[PDB]
């Protein structure tokens, strides 16, 4: 007798996401070679980390100037990978693929004005709870951190990861109005002859960025 | 390189005689075992037909890279659409052999009815042509019959073949043979 | 490795299953992530 | 309870390539002996090497005749396996069943004149880009080599592989009229006493001729 | 998840003659004892060669008279395992379901007259192309081989195997009248008061007979 | 041994896939055809 | 090898899956490839 198998009931759709290969129909190809061909990369993290890309600031570009008035504040934006200040932005373009993430995300502040103008800003993180501060007196009570411009220009501030929930959403539901995730301010304390100067900041993965649950979810 | 002609010696000059470095070369695509194993197609018959290796077109990858081969020996395989209950005799039975069901009969089961069929023939090895066009009986593999038969393939296993034959390529008017390609 | 979970030695061979590789004589953007300057770049107090 | 197995979805057609076997019927058969039978070959390209073929001049015959006149070109030809001047032929027959090639291609060409007559030939080879040349003298600037006829009557020219791919076509679409892979010239420089004479060519595989990707696509 | 398996297609149909075996649905059977019955044969060639059995002359006995008139010719038949001198014998009957043999055939020749009646005669195997002997005298030219009577009765005969093709038939086409085979003629060349007796003739299988490619095909 | 060509053993035992023989305490006709005598019975010349 | 590509030892026996081959007492061609005369005749300079 034959070696008896039972067809199980309820097996073998074929799942978009399978584990299993498919069989051969020409099999014996030899493909021309590929040896150390320049630029590859493996993970699409990787090409997060060492590459930052700018954001969206009110207008189209991606800088802010200073601000001569008797208001201090720059701009203020959510912490969300949705936010609109990071619309089109490399890690808020690949984050709109996966579900979840937890981690750190730096930003990079580079300062363009003349050799004659100096300033100085700082940068504190709201956590949620309280509405945002709306004064640098007020703020100094976060994980802020203040810089000076000179002869070095950039300044990276790698904002934390602080949240209840081991994980965090990269979407923001109609339900939630709350911001669950927090604010995260830039002010400026004071400028000297730095009228409509300019500050390009830029954004880049942190050290320990974690990106996981993939969804290709409508956007092409 | 001259050297001389009428001497029917290979004589295979190659690119190091002004400079040139030849690149490896590997040939698995072009054996003669690797590229005839491939279920032709031929034109089917009516209920009883035979299995010769000769009936396939003349035109076709299997049926032309074996009318370039005077001799050959190869094993068969069939996978036929008979609609009813195909039977096949050996090479040299009474051709009314099939109809009786000691043969090996396959029954039916949608939609073919792959066999692995011998090589059975008085000679060493077959032949395409012969100098007696119309070959002897005994170059055959057997004859299969069912009530109708559908479709039929032919698939030859270990082929061998000697003293090869000529290719011919299609004659173009034009200076150059052109036509289409796949392009996205 | 991408999608493949079967623990099984696939049943065809290597070299049909698919197109065998040749040589001549995350790869780059991997050296650079590991290239990235942390460290403090002041005196620190 | 018997082994349970998942009958999977999307297999088990019959694909006319595929490397199963089937199952036999019979069973036990002794053919007939055949140790050494003469003239076994057993790949399609050692026969292409060994024996060369002739080619398809103007009209039926396969060779070019002597030019006393102003004219110096004899016959200059695309350098594809599908050209008209390798219609019928061992290599290019051979060559229509499959999709690519790479490699080099031999000319072997023999002198069948008098003892009396003598002749010099060169055979150029020109790449994609420029239209080819029509005087010997604007045509040294290739890869062209010279014989001259003496007791030894045949030449072999191997014109090289030169292809920014890889691998190059068996073939010719319409919309590619420019002829990719370039030309192959034939001058006559000089000729003495050499009226009506013959300059018969034939052309074999290569030393490195490769070819893959097996397609039988209507010609039988 | 389940071991998950490929139901092949064109896989399974009860073939006739399958290796397979079917699957037991009553098992523990212990059957009588049958050591050492008389008489069993395992092969069915074994039988054949260890029993020769009659063939069938004109009208119905397998005897052959003594010519005493002008003619010298005994009985000639074909060389073949259809023909009709042996149309009822062991080795004939055998040898309809299977369909090409090679080998050798023995035939025995047994003389059956009186004390004081003496013979001689030839028997010679005539070959494909020419028309058989009809005289002793121009059939001395084959593989013929001549006996007397005496003390010992039978004498026997073996006809080679020859033949271009490595096997052949068992069947004869009416498109070959050729007898493609051959003949086997049997002469008497001189008798002594030899009137009206008897040579009773039998058919065996030969030292090498080989019988293959099995065919039950309407004889039952 | 007949029409049996497969090289595993078969899934049900001996004493299920058919009946076990039984002792007590081709054979003959193959005896028989070694016995044949072949060589020549007379002086040959 | 042919078309012939799995790493398991087919069901059946080698005598029922195809004709056994016999003996008494590419080869030839290829043979020819390597005879191939390819250097320079003359002398060269």
């Amino acid at each position: 007798g034959i070696f008896p198998v039972a067809c199980s009931d309820g097996y073998g759709g074929l799942v978009t996401t399978d584990p299993k290969t498919a069989d051969p129909v020409y099999g014996k190809v030899f493909n021309p070679p590929r040896n150390m061909l320049p630029g590859r990369f493996t993970n699409l993290l990787d090409v997060a980390e060492a590459c930052p890309t700018f954001l969206h600031f009110d207008g189209d570009v991606p800088y802010v100037t200073t601000k001569t008035d008797s208001d201090r504040v720059l701009a203020q934006f959510d912490l969300s990978l949705a936010a609109k200040h990071m619309s089109n932005t490399f890690l808020a373009g690949l984050a709109q693929y996966y579900t979840q993430y937890s981690g750190t995300v730096n930003l990079h502040f580079m300062f363009t004005g003349p050799t004659d103008a100096k300033a100085r800003y700082m940068i504190a993180y709201a956590p949620p709870g309280m509405e945002p501060p709306k004064t640098p007196e007020a703020a100094a009570h976060c994980i802020h951190a203040e810089w000076d411009t000179g002869l070095n220009s950039k300044f990276t501030f790698s904002i934390p990861y602080l949240s209840a929930a081991d994980y965090a959403y990269t979407a923001s539901d109609a339900a939630e109005t709350t911001n669950v995730q927090g604010w995260v301010c830039l002010f400026q304390i004071t400028h000297g002859k730095a009228e409509g100067d300019a500050l390009v900041v830029l954004a880049s993965a942190g050290k320990d960025f974690e990106l996981r649950l993939p969804v290709d979810a409508r956007q092409q | 390189t001259t050297s001389t002609g009428e001497s029917a010696d290979p004589v295979t000059t190659t690119v190091e005689n002004y400079g040139g470095e030849t690149q490896v070369q590997r040939r698995h695509h072009t054996d003669v075992s690797f590229i005839l194993d491939r279920f032709v197609k031929v034109t089917p018959k009516d209920s009883i037909n035979v299995l010769d290796l000769m009936q396939t077109p003349s035109h076709t990858l299997v049926g032309a890279l074996l009318r370039t081969a005077t001799y050959y020996f190869a094993d068969l395989e069939v996978a036929v659409k008979h609609k009813g209950d195909l039977t096949w005799v050996p090479n040299g039975a009474p051709v009314a052999a099939l109809d009786n069901t000691t043969n090996p009969t396959a029954y039916h089961k949608a939609p073919l009815t792959r066999l692995a069929l011998p090589y059975t023939a008085p000679h060493r090895v077959l032949a395409t042509v012969y100098n007696g066009r119309p070959l002897p009986t005994s170059f055959n593999y057997g004859a299969i019959k069912a009530t109708r038969v559908i479709e039929l393939l032919y698939r030859m296993k270990r082929a061998e073949t000697y003293c090869p034959r000529p290719l011919l390529a299609v004659h173009p008017s034009a200076a150059r043979h052109k036509q289409k390609i796949v392009a996205p | 490795s991408g999608n493949t979970g079967s623990i099984i030695n696939n049943y065809y061979m290597q070299q049909y299953q698919n197109s065998m590789d040749t040589q001549l004589g995350n790869d780059w953007f991997s050296k650079l992530a590991s290239s990235a300057f942390s460290g403090l770049f002041g005196a620190l107090l």
